[PDB]
């Protein structure tokens, strides 16, 4: 009659103690944890790259346009813009000028509202592939503009001596012409050291990664071709057989006409 | 129809079988009946192909619950593979391994069932019977196996009644129907019809049987499966084998197991389209936690520890023929019993002898380890010279390392008992015997019925004769006129005829064939060394003689069976005889082995002793029973139950095959679990519809042992009670065993239900949950089959086959939503700590999944912002399993010691005290080891080696689970209540 009542009872009282336990478990463990730094940075051993307008493919990133259908390459440019509504002068203003030209250590915080200092970088600075004086960062022509961004990892130092480079060149060079020819922006191609190091998103909110631009220049309409786009950094990798994003990315690309 | 033999006139038999009933068949006739009618022997089993003797093994309740699984788990995959570009392909690694597991173990019951029977074929000392026949009027030898229909064939003492033989005449010719009927006795065998149940006439002799004494010859009348021993055994056929308990039990717990994956599985599957997943999503995981809840090692170690288990008994001389029955001897709570050659040894042999006014007692076990008699006196002295001299009996030659009472013995029934008698008293009988001359001798006629012979004695300083008789006793006493009592030799006044009479009685009451023995030295007078004694003219006395005792005969016990028969009591197993043969007899050892205990008695007996008739005796007052097959025929079954619940120890006498075949039915619709053991053809019909059937394996008939679950190589029955001791363990182990590899299903399953409906990413990975379940669990589970009992196992009543199970509903509800709980928060709890110490907090974790898993993003935000490339993010996933995987296997060695016993604490029993289960916890950890550390391991199998910490954080939850089950155990100990 009244029985399952007592039994049942036993089990809802046996999963509300054992959840309490779990939740104290929690609880505890989310004080070990500091608000701004990670315990460990086990599997970010270098930083991952990403390209921007990404387009992916069975096998990856594979980006396929034609210079005389803007249907084809509208898109692209309209992620590049989107991507880019974020380095505007209007969304900078919670960071500063940084001229330091080397790494950005600060212990303290003495931002505004308990914070710290993150440096300024604005869409400008990517000048010809910055959407202007061309809003199709390139594609339009056939010379198209390709954002590389380093992901970001806490109080990872890329090295001392001088920015890490961005050098972005064939997988295979047509055997009929010359070497890529890219153009970088800024000019050697290269992220300032005054961005080193993250100090992560509570410590400074309004942080934004560099980015350098490629503009690939001399690629042979209507031909598949692979372009690799390695960073040359001391502390950075780029040969790991298991993650092909770590210190590079390749892509697929066809410029059709 | 075989009826028409034994009542047809010599004329009849003759033209039916176009044969003479002297001069035999022609030569050619029976080269072309031998073409017609096939060779004289049983066709045997028609043998099942070896292709399909593998197939069956796949078959079975875990195992079609593993091809189910398999089933769903392609189905699941076919729809994956349709359902976009998914190359996870988890359910072809699952359906496969299932499908794995299922065939390795049929292979290894395949091997098992193989190693068994080549073990049994391999003692059968198959060598070609013989048989004298005569044809054209010739008395020749032809094998057995050559003899025809209508064939005039030849017996005597010694030979083995080649077919089916209707006999035309015969000289004092006894013979040994005990694989047939149930009779202990010499069975006469005369050419005069005395029944038209040719079973119970005379005027035939039976396919199987042996002709122990005197001599006949007959027609043959049915060759091979036609014969009564044929038939008897086809009789088998139409006997179905129901399944043992242990499959049922398997069975109850699959179904368990079956209600939960389906309870499980529509509830998340309602659940999964409430959180708005697509219908054909929710099929799939509908489907992968119905197929969830089926364990994948379980059926590997049930089938290696029944596989230690009869490794155990096999050591005992005890060998079965498959896996299960290693089980059902600790689930009987009955005993259906053959009684001659089961029981007893049948074989003759001296039990007592009547001399110097007294009862002795002589040891009648076979490896000789009882109390003999008193052998000081003078007259056992001449008695003992009586015996041995009158005797015609001899062993055969070479047998010297053979034991005496399983020596072969050209000789008669009685005289091969007596001569077995002598040569374990008085040592070497025959040569003591030639020390004696024999100088004259009548033997067994049907004129004097007695045996005498007459001898020159030892020494040259006494040169007279000594006159040596044996016969029935009152036909010995008659004849001779003093007895030898004490050194005196005094006259037989009334009341030594009257003590003697009395004796004959009581071990003629005692069911045992009574010999009388006497003697008389004649006169160097009258009849001086040399003298022509002439047994026609009968020129010596044969009257006024000495009487010297009394000796008789049984067929005795087994050594081991009456302790057996104590144990299996001791044990609440009831024990039944099932016997074909006399009441008296059939009592008698009832009484011998304990199957009626020392001081109960029958409602005959009740009557008899109070002087009262059988219709005023209190039918409850009875402890024990006797019934022979007829007064069973006109029962009711209610009045078989009113007498099988009303009298406790049952005896049933004269019964039948199908008899003992309805007695083992009565029994088992009663609730019963039957076992039934026995020695040959008439038993062999209730050895096949007993839950288990054990037939002795030396004693035994083919029949027998085919229709049999296990064979006693040796013929010991208290191979019984160890069986019944492996029986109770392994099932009591299994319990174990089963709970703990049940235990990680809910660990092993909850990540995935919690991955569905939060969206984490995925704690626990298909890969792995395969290596918990078949190779880091494995060890540690099959020890489990090592514990020791918890109590006085052979003094608990078997258990209540509809109440207690191998798996209850409690039994489940407890391993899996209570230690199964505990062990999915210690999981839970190391995987928020494995990723909140490499970057993602709890609250991040809900709902990140479609990022975490897209290949599209690789610069995903963690919760202080740094970017991940998906590579990145699943090695955290590998991570992630290998810490929940961990914390799995910290709380299985809290799971494998509290597993250790289901009542008594550990502290009681012991932690380290298994063995070969510590063992297993030092293989586990270290396979553990082996896939964190090695290197290359996350990418060939998909574990990380975790950090240091990982470990301890399920040392509390694993300690939590020891003191939990302490408590609950203790509750029921110090609580009954
Ligand atoms: C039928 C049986 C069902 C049993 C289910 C389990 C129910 C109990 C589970 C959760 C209840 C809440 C537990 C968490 C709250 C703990 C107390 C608390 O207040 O802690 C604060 C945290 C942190 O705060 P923060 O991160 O915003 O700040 C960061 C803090 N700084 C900046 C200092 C680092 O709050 C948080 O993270 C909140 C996290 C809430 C989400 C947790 C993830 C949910 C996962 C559940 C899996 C459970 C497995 C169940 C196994 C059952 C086996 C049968
Ligand atoms: C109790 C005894 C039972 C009898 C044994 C039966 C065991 C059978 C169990 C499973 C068989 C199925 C596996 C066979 C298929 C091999 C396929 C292969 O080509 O493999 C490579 C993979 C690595 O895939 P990935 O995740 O890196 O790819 C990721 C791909 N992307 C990126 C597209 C997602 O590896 C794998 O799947 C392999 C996964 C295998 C998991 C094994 C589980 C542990 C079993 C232990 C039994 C050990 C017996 C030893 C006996 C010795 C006697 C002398
Ligand atoms: C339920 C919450 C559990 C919290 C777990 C706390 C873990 C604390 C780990 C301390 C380990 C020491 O620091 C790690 C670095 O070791 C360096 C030496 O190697
Ligand atoms: C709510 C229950 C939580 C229970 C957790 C209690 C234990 C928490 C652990 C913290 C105790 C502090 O001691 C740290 C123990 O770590 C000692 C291990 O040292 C060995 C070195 O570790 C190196 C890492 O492994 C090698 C691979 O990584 C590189
Ligand atoms: C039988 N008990 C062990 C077990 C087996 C699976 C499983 C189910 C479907 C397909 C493949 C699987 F390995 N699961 S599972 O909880 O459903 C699960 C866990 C993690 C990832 N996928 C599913 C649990
Ligand atoms: C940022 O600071 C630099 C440092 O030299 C200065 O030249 C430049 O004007 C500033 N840009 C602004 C305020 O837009
Ligand atoms: C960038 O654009 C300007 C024209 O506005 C031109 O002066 C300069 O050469 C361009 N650089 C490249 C590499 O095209
Ligand atoms: C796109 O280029 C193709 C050559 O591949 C050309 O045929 C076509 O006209 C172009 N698209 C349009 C819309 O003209």
């Amino acid at each position: 009659l009244s029985r399952w009542v007592w039994i049942s009872l036993y089990y809802v009282a046996f999963y509300v103690v054992m959840s309490g336990i779990f939740a104290l478990c929690i609880y505890v463990l989310m004080r070990t944890i500091d608000p701004y730094t990670p315990d460990y940075q086990d599997q970010l051993k270098s930083p991952g790259v990403t390209l921007r307008p990404d387009v992916y493919g069975e096998k990856g990133l594979d980006i396929s346009y034609n210079v005389s259908d803007s249907t084809t390459w509208a898109g692209l440019a309209h992620t590049l813009h989107r991507f880019l509504a974020g380095y505007s002068p209007a969304a900078q203003e919670g960071s500063i000028n940084c001229t330091s030209e080397k790494y950005f250590f600060q212990e303290s915080f003495l931002a505004p509202n308990h914070t710290k200092f993150s440096c300024k970088f604005t869409a400008d600075m990517l000048q010809n592939c910055s959407g202007r004086p061309d809003p199709t960062f390139g594609f339009a022509e056939g010379k198209p503009c390709f954002i590389i961004k380093m992901n970001r990892i806490v109080k990872f130092l890329p090295g001392n001596s001088t920015a890490p480079r961005v050098d972005c060149a064939f997988l295979d060079q047509p055997r009929d012409g010359p070497p890529l020819q890219v153009e970088y922006f800024p000019a050697n191609g290269t992220y300032s050291l005054h961005y080193f190091p993250y100090y992560g998103k509570k410590a400074q909110p309004h942080y934004s990664n560099p980015l350098v631009a490629a503009k690939l220049l001399n690629v042979p309409r209507n031909r598949d071709v692979v372009i690799v786009c390695k960073i040359l950094a001391e502390h950075v990798s780029f040969d790991n057989p298991h993650d092909p994003y770590e210190g590079k990315v390749e892509f697929k690309l066809k410029i059709q006409k | 129809m075989e009826i028409n033999d034994h009542q047809l006139s010599v004329a009849e038999l003759e033209q039916k079988y176009q044969t003479s009933a002297t001069k035999g068949l022609s030569a050619s006739l029976a080269a072309e009946l031998l073409l017609r009618d096939g060779p004289n022997a049983l066709r045997p089993p028609r043998g099942t192909p070896e292709y399909v003797k593998f197939a069956r093994q796949l078959a079975g309740g875990l195992q079609c619950l593993m091809w189910v699984a398999a089933a769903i788990c392609l189905i699941a995959f076919a729809i994956q593979a349709s359902e976009g570009d998914l190359t996870t392909d988890d359910n072809l690694y699952l359906a496969l391994a299932l499908i794995a597991v299922v065939v390795v173990t049929g292979c290894f019951g395949y091997y098992q069932e193989f190693k068994s029977t080549n073990i049994i074929a391999s003692f059968k000392n198959l060598v070609p019977q013989q048989a004298t026949v005569i044809r054209d009027g010739d008395k020749f030898q032809i094998n057995a196996d050559q003899l025809v229909v209508g064939d005039l064939v030849e017996m005597k003492g010694g030979d083995r009644v080649p077919a089916d033989i209707r006999i035309l005449q015969a000289q004092g010719c006894k013979v040994d129907n005990s694989s047939l009927t149930g009779e202990s006795e010499p069975q006469t065998r005369s050419p005069e019809c005395t029944h038209e149940s040719p079973l119970e006439t005379r005027n035939i002799a039976f396919f199987s049987t042996m002709c122990l004494e005197g001599t006949a010859q007959g027609l043959v009348v049915n060759t091979g499966d036609r014969t009564i021993i044929g038939r008897i055994a086809s009789l088998a056929s139409g006997v179905e084998n129901e399944k043992t308990p242990i499959a049922i039990e398997i069975e109850h717990f699959v179904d368990i197991i079956a209600g939960l994956a389906i309870l499980f599985g529509a509830t998340f599957f309602i659940v999964a389209m409430c959180i708005g997943y697509t219908f054909l999503r929710a099929m799939v995981f509908f489907m992968a936690i119905v197929v969830a809840y089926v364990p994948e090692g379980l059926l590997a170690t049930v089938t290696v520890c029944l596989s230690l288990t009869a490794k155990r008994l096999a050591s005992k001389n005890c060998v079965v023929k498959n896996l299960e029955a290693v089980e059902t001897l600790g689930s009987t709570s009955v005993i259906c019993s053959d009684k001659t050659g089961t029981l007893t040894q049948n074989r003759m042999t001296v039990s007592h002898l009547w001399f110097d006014n007294h009862i002795h007692s002589a040891d009648t076990t076979e490896d000789q380890s009882g109390q003999t008699f008193d052998q000081s006196s003078e007259t056992w002295r001449a008695l003992c010279r009586v015996l041995t001299l009158c005797n015609r009996a001899a062993f055969k030659s070479g047998q010297d390392a053979v034991p005496v009472p399983k020596r072969i013995v050209i000789g008669d029934a009685s005289e091969t008992a007596l001569l077995k008698f002598s040569e374990l008293t008085l040592g070497n009988a025959m040569g003591y015997r030639e020390r004696f001359p024999k100088v004259c001798e009548i033997p067994f006629n049907s004129t004097n019925k007695f045996q005498l012979s007459i001898h020159t004695l030892e020494d040259p300083r006494d040169p007279r004769h000594v006159l040596v008789m044996k016969g029935a006793p009152e036909r010995v006493l008659e004849r001779c006129s003093s007895i030898l009592i004490k050194g005196q030799e005094l006259p037989l006044d009334e009341q030594w005829r009257e003590a003697f009479q009395t004796a004959y009685l009581s071990l003629g009451g005692l069911g045992e064939r009574v010999l009388g023995f006497c003697q008389l030295y004649l006169s160097e007078k009258d009849y001086p060394p040399g003298y022509a004694f002439d047994v026609e003219a009968m020129n010596f006395p044969t009257s006024g003689l000495c009487f010297a005792g009394l000796v008789s005969m049984i067929d005795p016990p087994r050594a081991t069976v009456p302790d057996a028969v104590l144990k299996c009591r001791t044990a609440g197993i009831r024990v039944i005889m099932v016997t074909g043969d006399h009441p008296i007899t059939a009592k008698a050892i009832a009484a011998s082995v304990g199957i009626i205990s020392e001081g109960s008695e029958t409602v005959e007996d009740i009557a008899a002793r109070l002087r009262v008739p059988v219709d005023q005796v209190n039918r409850k007052d009875a402890r024990a029973c006797v019934i022979n097959g007829m007064q069973l025929k006109d029962m009711d079954p209610s009045e078989l139950v009113e007498a099988l619940r009303t009298h406790p120890e049952m005896v049933f006498a004269r019964t039948s095959p199908q008899q003992k075949l309805v007695i083992v039915e009565s029994c088992q619709r009663l609730g019963a679990i039957v076992a039934v053991t026995g020695d040959g053809v008439n038993d062999s019909p209730a050895l096949k519809k007993a839950d288990i059937g054990v037939a002795m394996g030396i004693a035994g008939s083919d029949a027998a042992k085919n229709a049999a679950d296990m064979i006693l190589l040796d013929d010991n029955f208290a191979s019984i009670v160890t069986g019944v001791e492996q029986g109770r363990l392994i099932f009591d182990n299994l319990k174990k065993s089963i709970a703990y590899t049940l235990t990680k299903n809910i660990p092993e399953l909850t990540p995935y239900l919690i991955y569905i409906t939060v969206s984490v990413p995925l704690p626990l990975g298909c890969i792995t949950i395969l290596f918990i379940e078949l190779c880091t669990d494995i060890f540690p589970s099959v020890s489990l089959a090592y514990e020791k009992a918890e109590s006085d196992i052979m003094h608990l009543r078997p258990r209540n086959p509809k109440r207690d199970r191998l798996v209850n509903e409690p039994l489940a509800a407890y391993s899996y939503f209570q230690i199964g709980a505990i062990q999915s928060f210690a999981g839970f709890t190391d995987y928020f700590t494995a990723m909140a110490q490499e970057g993602w907090f709890p609250l991040l974790c809900v709902g990140l999944r479609p990022q975490w898993e897209n290949h599209h993003l690789q610069d995903l935000q963690d919760s202080y912002g740094q970017e991940w490339t998906f590579g990145q993010r699943l090695y955290q996933q590998y991570t992630c399993y290998t810490v929940f995987f961990i914390s799995i296997e910290m709380c299985q060695i809290a799971d494998v010691l509290i597993r250790k016993t289901r009542r008594l604490s550990a502290f009681q029993q012991g932690f380290f005290r298994n063995r070969i289960l510590v063992i297993a916890i030092v293989f586990q950890v270290c396979i553990g080891c082996f896939l964190c550390y090695c290197p290359g391991m996350p990418n060939i199998f998909n574990f990380m080696p975790i950090r240091f910490q990982w470990w301890l954080v399920p040392m509390p939850f694993s300690l939590l689970i020891f003191v939990y089950d302490e408590i609950r155990k203790l509750g029921v100990r110090c609580c009954p209540g």
